């Protein structure tokens, strides 16, 4: 059983410029102190990205409707792990297939499956001022699931759940792609000591998995997680968190490989005239 | 003097042909086998259903083999249509369904495609254009018991059923003044029991059977992919993940991310691969090739 | 009364393969029908 939650104040959506960012290996071959053109389906640099923040102070609790054209690039910037997973279908009521990828608070479920996804799904961690500890209480995302075709569980673990205060000091990139069947989700994790921005630098994204899925997805939506210690819609904290989305379509790139292996720097070929000489 | 066409040869120095190193002991590497789907499950299961209740199971994202059942030799009748017993574990396919049953002796025949009777008309018809294989194999030391085994069940009376078609509905039937859902004139039960006795020849023993078939549309789940032994120091024709070249692998200072396989030297020839099986980095080269020329 | 060979481990163009020995599929049978091993030869069975 899932409920609405109702006091959310309703304000513009925000969009900032992202720097340099969403570049991912192309492929899984090794290069060493060279320069490779490669086209693919990329974020541009220095572009334009949806900013959806999450702060107590209204409450600014952002789920809202997202497509999924061909790929997207998602940055979470964090400090207590807020934002909890993922979901990409087109339908979200259970007449189509739809992938979930969910981190509670002991496991990692990724999960091709058929889902009555309720309208506003999020998670729900209780404090108690008891004894300080935080849990994972609530987790309000599907009703049922008749059919269910892909299952993948991680090993069980503990995770910190705490609210820590102070500047954010945690960024998580993502980039989600579908193609020939197979969605492909590449990964990173940084350390940083922003308050509100879209660090620059340079940072390319490792794959982390290349799922056999074979659905057709064209919309997608965050699941974030709240505190509670009002009523069931009024009663909840949303927790200091931001991310920023941004939609991936083919370019070509310049990158740079060094020594060692990894992506030090790469250029746009279609910012402007002095990248593309 | 064949290369110049003639019989008679000025002094110089002419090329005539081009000496290849022929590559010897061809090896193929694939990573490790560790993830079989429970085929044990659907055969080495202790109980099995009605035939009219059969059991249905998923099989997808495993690496399988099917050697291994061929070779068991233990199984009464393996017939297979639209594939072969052999060349089958080189095939992938996106997923596959598997459907056990026990059945008796004369009732392995209707189990096929093509096939009529009341068991292939009322309890499991196959598609004309079925795909896959069908493995039957006594048990009369399990599915027969002293006294009549009456577990399994028939459907005995049905006004047909569509291929891979499951009725759980199985109401009273109505033959015709109608009973209006009570047992009476008109109207028999639709079902009937088997009762397997240790008495009963090989034409009545009971017989668990189970159908495989295979659906493809990515491919999920794939044979086993064998492998060989690594050698070194030799030009070798060597396939890696499917990557198939010529030369001689020698040990490579060069690290490797986790993420890569193969590396690419400038202008996209291979220059070091990644074996799935030990993560060891091998640097190849082209074994020993030139011009022959003739003083 | 027409038969064609079933199985076969190939042929070359323009080639008469006359003798039909026991096809062996990978424990060996020795020349006796049965297990791993089936006939090498099928009849097409018309009807009007
Ligand atoms: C959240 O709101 C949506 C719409 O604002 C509700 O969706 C309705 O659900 C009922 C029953 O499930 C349907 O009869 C309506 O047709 C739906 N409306 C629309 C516009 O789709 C949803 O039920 C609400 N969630 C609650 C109350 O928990
Ligand atoms: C990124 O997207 C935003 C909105 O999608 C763009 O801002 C809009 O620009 C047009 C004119 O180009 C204005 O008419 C709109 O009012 C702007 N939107 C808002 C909310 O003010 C923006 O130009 C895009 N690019 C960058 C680099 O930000
Ligand atoms: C986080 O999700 C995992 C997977 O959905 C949960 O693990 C399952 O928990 C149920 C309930 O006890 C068990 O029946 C399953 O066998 C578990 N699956 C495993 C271990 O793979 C886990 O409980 C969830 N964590 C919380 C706090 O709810
Ligand atoms: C102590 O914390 C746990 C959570 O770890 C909670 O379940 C328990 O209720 C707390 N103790 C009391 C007395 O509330
Ligand atoms: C599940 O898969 C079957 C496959 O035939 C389909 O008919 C059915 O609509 C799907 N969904 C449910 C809820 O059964
Ligand atoms: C995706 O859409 C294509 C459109 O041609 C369709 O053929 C295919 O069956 C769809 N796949 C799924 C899983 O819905
Ligand atoms: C590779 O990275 C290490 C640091 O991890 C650095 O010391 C080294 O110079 C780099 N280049 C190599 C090993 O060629
Ligand atoms: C059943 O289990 C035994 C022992 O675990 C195994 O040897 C046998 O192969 C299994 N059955 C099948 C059909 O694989
Ligand atoms: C592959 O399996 C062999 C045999 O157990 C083992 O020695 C080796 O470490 C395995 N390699 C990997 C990468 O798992």
């Amino acid at each position: 059983q899932c409920v609405n939650l109702t006091t959310r104040t309703q304000l513009p959506p925000a969009y900032t410029n992202s720097f340099t960012r969403g570049v991912y290996y192309p492929d899984k071959v090794f290069r060493s102190s060279v320069l490779h053109s490669t086209q693919d389906l990329f974020l541009p640099f220095f572009s334009n990205v949806t900013w959806f923040h999450a702060i107590h102070v209204t409450k600014r609790f952002d789920n809202p409707v997202l497509p999924f054209n061909d790929g997207v690039y998602f940055a979470s910037t964090e400090k207590s792990n807020i934002i909890r997973g993922w979901i990409f279908g087109t339908t979200l009521d259970s007449k189509t297939q739809s992938l979930l990828i969910v981190n509670n608070a002991t496991n990692v479920v990724i999960k091709v499956c058929e889902f009555q996804f309720c309208n506003d799904p999020f998670l729900g961690v209780y404090y108690h001022k008891n004894n300080k500890s935080w849990m994972e209480s609530e987790f309000r995302v599907y009703s049922s699931a008749n059919n269910c075709t892909f299952e993948y569980v991680s090993q069980p673990f503990l995770m910190d759940l705490e609210g820590k205060q102070g500047n954010f000091k945690n960024l998580r990139e993502f980039v989600f792609k579908n193609i020939d069947g197979y969605f492909k989700i590449y990964s990173k994790h940084t350390p940083i000591n922003l308050v509100r921005d879209l660090p620059q630098g340079f940072s390319a994204l490792e794959p982390l998995v290349d799922l056999p899925i074979g659905i057709n997805i064209t919309r997608f939506q965050t699941l974030l997680a709240l505190h509670r210690s009002g009523d069931s819609s009024s009663g909840w904290t949303a927790g200091a968190a931001a991310y920023y989305v941004g939609y991936l379509q083919p370019r070509t790139f310049l990158l740079k490989y060094n020594e060692n292996g990894t992506i030090t720097d790469a250029v746009d070929c279609a910012l402007d005239p002095l990248s593309e000489t | 003097k064949c290369t110049l066409k003639s019989f008679t040869v000025e002094k110089g120095i002419y090329q005539t042909s081009n000496f290849r190193v022929q590559p010897t002991e061809s090896i193929v590497r694939f990573p490790n086998i560790t993830n079989l789907c429970p085929f044990g499950e659907v055969f080495n299961a202790t109980r099995f259903a009605s035939v009219y209740a059969w059991n249905r199971k998923r099989i997808s994202n495993c690496v399988a083999d099917y050697s291994v059942l061929y070779n068991s030799a233990s199984f009464s009748t393996f017939k297979c249509y639209g594939v072969s017993p052999t060349k089958l574990n080189d095939l992938c396919f996106t997923n596959v369904y598997a459907d056990s049953f026990v059945i008796r002796g004369d009732e392995v025949r209707q189990i096929a495609p093509g096939q009529t009777g009341k068991i292939a008309d009322y309890n499991y018809k196959l598609p004309d254009d079925f795909t896959g294989c069908v493995i039957a194999w006594n048990s009369n030391n399990l599915d027969s018991k002293v006294g009549g085994n009456y577990n399994y069940l028939y459907r005995l009376f049905r006004k047909n059923l569509k291929p891979f078609e499951r009725d759980i509905s199985t109401e009273i039937y109505q033959a015709g003044t109608p009973c209006n859902g009570v047992e009476g004139f008109n109207c028999y039960f639709p079902l009937q029991s088997y009762g397997f006795q240790p008495t009963n020849g090989v034409g009545y023993q009971p017989y668990r059977v189970v159908v495989l078939s295979f659906e493809l549309l990515p491919a999920t789940v794939c044979g086993p992919k064998k492998s060989t032994n690594l050698v070194k120091n030799k030009c070798v024709n060597f396939n890696f993940n499917g990557l198939t070249g010529t030369g001689v692998l020698t040990e490579s200072n060069k690290k490797f991310l986790p993420f890569q396989q193969f590396g690419r030297d400038i202008a996209d020839t291979t220059d070091a691969v990644r074996d799935p099986q030990t993560l060891e980095i091998l640097d190849i080269t082209p074994c020993s090739f030139g011009g022959v020329s003739v003083i």
